[PDB]
Order: C-alpha cells, then sequence, then structure tokens
C-alpha cells in the first residue's frame, strides 16, 4: 500500500506574476507546502492564459525571485459555485512525486470533472 | 455441500482454465511474501503475512500443473468501485492482467471479489528480495525461481558451494537465465507507465504488483487526473530493483543484430568511441519515467552527487 501524500497540505495566499516584467503588485495564485524548510510553494494556478515568469514573494528580505513556469495543462475545474477554467503551470523544475501530491489534494478533495 | 464447487465455477469463465483449489475450500490462503510499504504507520521493504487472497493454480490438458494462478482477493465495497472505474481505464494496455469483478454468496451477503487471471506463483519483490537478503540455510524461494524457469536443476544444488561467487564460478550463468525474463518485465513498466500517462492516472509503482512476466495488478490507491497528465510515481522500484540487472545480466540482448537473442552480434567499426547516441537510447527504451537529468559524459555534472547518480 504505497499512499500518495498520507498526509494533506494546506495554505493558499499571495500572488505571482504574468509578465516576467509586470508581476506589478498581484498576478496568478500560488499552491501549498508552505514546505518545513521555510516556503517551498509546489504548484501554482492563474485565472488567465498568460504567465511567462513570476516574481512570487517569499521570506526574508530577498523574497523576490522568478519563479518562473511551462507549458500548462488546463482543467474545467468546476468550482461549487459554478464553472470556472483555470490553466494550471507547475513551478519550473517539479519532479513526479511533488506534482502528485498537488494533483491529489486539489482533485480528489475538491470538485473536478 | 456444493457450495464450494461453485465457487471454482464462478472464478472460471469464458477462459478453459481447469482449476484446482489450494486454500480448501471458499476460505482464503495465508502466505509470507515480501512488500514494499508506506502508510503513515509503517514504511520498509520486508516480508510480511498475507491473507485476504484465494490462490487457484490451474493444469493444462495433459493434466499436469502448471504456472498459472488465480488470485481472487476479498476487501471492502468502496474498493471494488474504486479498482473498476480504474481498470476500465487501464484494460487496453497488454502490460496488465485480466481482471474479473464479481460479487458471491459467502454466507449470508453477497461479498464482493476481484480475481486476477494467469499470474505466476511469485512477483519482482519476491526475486529481489530474495537475492538482496541471502541465507543459504534459508533460500527455498530462490531454488524454485531458479527451477521453475529452467535455470538449473533440483540436483544443482546437491553440489556444496553452488551459492559461492569465488569457488563455483558457474552460478554466474545460472543466474543470467534470469536475463531476459527480466529485460522483458522492464519493457512492461514503460507501457504501463505510458498507458498511465494518457489516462490520467496517478499513483506510485512498487514492484510487488508485477508478477514474474511483467504484468501489472493492484489499482487501488491511484487517483484519477484529466486525461493527458498521468504521473507514475517510480522511484523505489527502479532503485530497489537496481543491483538486479547486472547480476542477472539482463542488456546482453542490445549487443544482437536485432536485439534477438538467436541473432549474431553486431559488428561495431573499430575506430569508433563516443557511443553516447546510443547511451541516451538505451535510457530512453527501459528507463523513459526516470524523472532526473542524465549526463553520459559525466564532465557537464553539477556536483559529486550528480557524477556518482550519473556513473
Ligand atoms: N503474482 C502472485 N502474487 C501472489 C500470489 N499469491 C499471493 N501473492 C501476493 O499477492 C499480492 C498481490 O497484491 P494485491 O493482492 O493485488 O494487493 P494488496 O492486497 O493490496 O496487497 C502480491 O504482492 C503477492 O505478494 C500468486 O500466486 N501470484
Ligand atoms: F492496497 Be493494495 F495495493 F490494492
Ligand atoms: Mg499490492
Ligand atoms: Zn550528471
Amino acid at each position: 500500500n504505497n499512499e500518495l501524500s498520507p498526509v494533506a497540505l494546506r495554505q493558499m495566499s499571495c500572488a505571482a506574476g504574468t509578465t516576467q516584467t509586470a508581476c506589478t503588485d498581484d498576478n496568478a495564485l500560488a499552491y501549498y507546502n508552505t514546505t518545513k524548510g521555510g516556503r517551498f510553494v509546489l504548484a501554482l494556478l492563474s485565472d488567465l492564459q498568460d504567465l511567462k515568469w513570476a516574481r512570487f514573494p517569499k521570506s526574508d528580505g530577498t523574497g523576490t525571485i522568478y519563479t518562473e513556469l511551462e507549458p500548462p495543462c488546463r482543467f474545467v475545474t468546476d468550482t461549487p459555485k459554478g464553472p470556472k477554467v483555470k490553466y494550471l503551470y507547475f513551478i519550473k523544475g517539479l519532479n513526479n512525486l511533488n506534482r502528485g501530491m498537488v494533483l491529489g489534494s486539489l482533485a480528489a478533495t475538491v470538485r473536478l470533472q | 455441500s456444493a457450495d464450494a464447487q461453485s465457487f471454482l465455477n464462478r472464478v472460471c469463465g469464458v477462459s478453459a482454465a481447469r482449476l484446482t483449489p489450494c486454500g480448501t475450500g471458499t476460505s482464503t490462503d495465508v502466505v509470507y511474501r515480501a512488500f514494499d510499504i508506506y502508510n503513515d504507520k509503517v514504511a520498509g521493504f520486508a516480508k510480511f503475512l498475507k491473507t485476504n487472497c484465494c490462490r487457484f493454480q490451474e493444469k493444462d490438458e495433459d493434466d499436469n500443473l502448471i504456472d498459472s494462478y488465480f488470485v481472487v482477493k476479498r476487501h471492502t465495497f468502496s474498493n471494488y468501485q474504486h479498482e473498476e472505474t480504474i481498470y476500465n481505464l487501464l484494460k487496453d494496455c497488454p502490460a496488465v492482467a485480466k481482471h474479473d469483478f464479481f460479487k458471491f454468496r459467502i454466507d449470508g451477503d453477497m461479498v464482493p471479489h476481484i480475481s486476477r487471471q494467469r499470474l505466476t506463483k511469485y512477483t519482482m519483490a519476491d526475486l529481489v528480495y530474495a537475492l538482496r537478503h541471502f541465507d543459504e540455510g534459508n533460500c527455498d524461494t530462490l531454488k524454485e525461481i531458479l527451477v521453475t524457469y529452467n535455470c538449473c536443476d533440483d540436483d544443482y544444488f546437491n553440489k556444496k558451494d553452488w551459492y559461492d561467487f569465488v569457488e563455483n564460478p558457474d552460478i554466474l550463468r545460472v543466474y543470467a537465465n534470469l536475463g531476459e525474463r527480466v529485460r522483458q518485465a522492464l519493457l512492461k513498466t514503460v507501457q504501463f507507465c505510458d498507458a498511465m500517462r494518457n489516462a490520467g492516472i496517478v499513483g506510485v509503482l512498487t514492484l510487488d504488483n508485477q508478477d514474474l512476466n511483467g504484468n501489472w495488478y493492484d489499482f487501488g490507491d491511484f487517483i484519477q487526473t484529466t486525461p493527458g497528465s498521468g504521473v507514475p510515481v517510480v522511484d523505489s522500484y527502479y532503485s530497489l530493483l537496481m543491483p538486479i540487472l547486472t547480476l542477472t545480466r539482463a542488456l546482453t540482448a542490445e549487443s544482437h543484430v536485432d536485439t534477438d537473442l538467436t541473432k549474431p552480434y553486431i559488428k561495431w567499426d573499430l575506430l569508433k568511441y563516443d557511443f553516447t547516441e546510443e547511451r541516451l537510447k538505451l535510457f530512453d527504451r527501459y528507463f523513459k519515467y526516470w524523472d532526473q537529468t542524465y549526463h553520459p559524459n559525466c564532465v557537464n555534472c553539477l556536483d559529486d552527487r550528480c557524477i556518482l547518480h550519473c556513473a
């Protein structure tokens, strides 16, 4: 019985960027893993369909960093309230284990068809 | 009675399958087998004891017992609907063992059964545990995988020091006869991982769910996503298997002219020394879903923990 993420994750907050340049103050959303280490967000989502890099804020003072993305995969991601399209880019350089925990949490515990 | 011989007739079906019971009636069968566990309570690669499975062997027309076992499993009812909505998607891959889901009258209820058709007696985790935890006074599981697959005979274990590499160097030839059973169970993992990605299934691949033919069979801890994005997690399957890929000399059919163990050897150019485009094609054929950069020439590596990985 090898189970993926036998304990769930939490946290959703802050922003990221859409224009490598812009990321003015509020672009897209970051998802999960405060990450014991400190802060390591596993995955990213968006209400839009245009995001090249993302200056996602982080702890300390040098929190600014280019948390860029890669070719996405979109889902219907039906909100309980109603339908809403959301394109899921993954953090550049994620490994197959983390993309398993993320997918397991936001699909099996959320309303997706 | 007739409530026992009816089970032997419902386990069968469209196939011929002249089965013989092994669990004394409609009861299960207890075995001691190797497993790879991780479930918030336990973790490790250890020999545990199984109790939820009834085994039925199979005899051919000449009425001789062959290597074919139907392993019907009793479990909860929410597993039944979940291992049938993931099997109905991964049923067209030729590297998946046939399943049969039904409901039977045990005593006073309708209890559900899941039957896997034509497995082998042992898994790939039983063969890996046997060669990595060797005891020369407790090696019954290894002296059977070696005789069932015509690697040696039962009179080979009578000579003393038959397990020794320095006194009997002929044991490296009895081990090398498992190299094509292991090489063909490496090509079926890459088919299963491809079929598991096109359908949207996410799950961890462990070696006790692939019998000694390459067929896969527990789909009870897998989740479902949108098709096209599936993530086979193969990291304790390849790593635990690695020491057996050179002991059994698995990739000795790659030296032949069509990867055929019958056709003659490949005659290479004598002035050739690079072999980088064939090193990157051997990684793609057998280790396709191993997610980490592989540098054939370790002069392009990134630290001393990458040199050790890529060498
Ligand atoms: N291949 C095979 N496996 C067997 C047999 N008898 C018992 N087993 C064990 O049964 C297990 C099958 O796993 P399964 O029942 O699908 O999953 P589980 O109930 O969640 O462990 C294998 O891991 C073996 O260790 C047999 O005849 N053939
Ligand atoms: F919990 Be078993 F791997 F179907
Ligand atoms: Mg299992
Ligand atoms: Zn390297």
